């Protein structure tokens, strides 16, 4: 999803 | 070494956990770990085996958090190398395009910064607008 978050 | 294939999951929920807590130097220690143990496995296993690539493919998104952490505290080398061999071997990697494109950015790599930019649109449209704000910041210091 989001680029910042983990995963 | 090899009863700790069951830890992996583990380290990775804590690593998560810690990083979205905030706690992003520590999370980093946990998918370093995470990432050691899944690389001894890996270390055991013949190169192009399908157990030796499922093993490649379960350290690909810890390896992007580790990096994700390295953003964070602001250390751009190991995000540039680590993300380069995720995209020698996976060339359609989103995450991977854009990490490194950001850390192209911070070390003033612009050309390669808008490279891995662009490979993240051609893979992602969607993107457009985090992408124009890292390419709008890129752009301007370009102007000087």
């Amino acid at each position: 999803s989001r680029m910042e978050e983990v995963d | 070494a090899e009863e700790k294939a069951k830890a992996v999951p583990l380290i990775h929920q804590e690593g998560n956990r810690l990083y979205r807590e905030g706690h992003v130097k520590e999370a980093a220690a946990k998918y370093y770990d995470a990432i050691a143990c899944l690389k001894n496995l890996q270390m055991k296993e013949q190169p192009g085996s399908p157990e030796w690539i499922q093993l490649d493919q379960q350290i690909t998104p810890l390896l992007l958090n580790y990096c994700q952490c390295k953003l964070v505290v602001e250390e751009y080398y190991e995000v540039l190398d680590h993300c380069s061999s995720i995209l020698n071997k996976y060339d359609d990697n989103v995450k991977a395009y854009f990490k490194r494109g950001k850390a192209h950015a911070a070390v003033w790599n612009a050309q390669e910064a808008q490279a891995d930019f662009a490979k993240v649109l051609e893979l992602d449209p969607a993107l457009a607008p985090v992408v124009s704000r890292e390419l709008q910041a890129l752009e301007a210091r370009i102007r000087q």
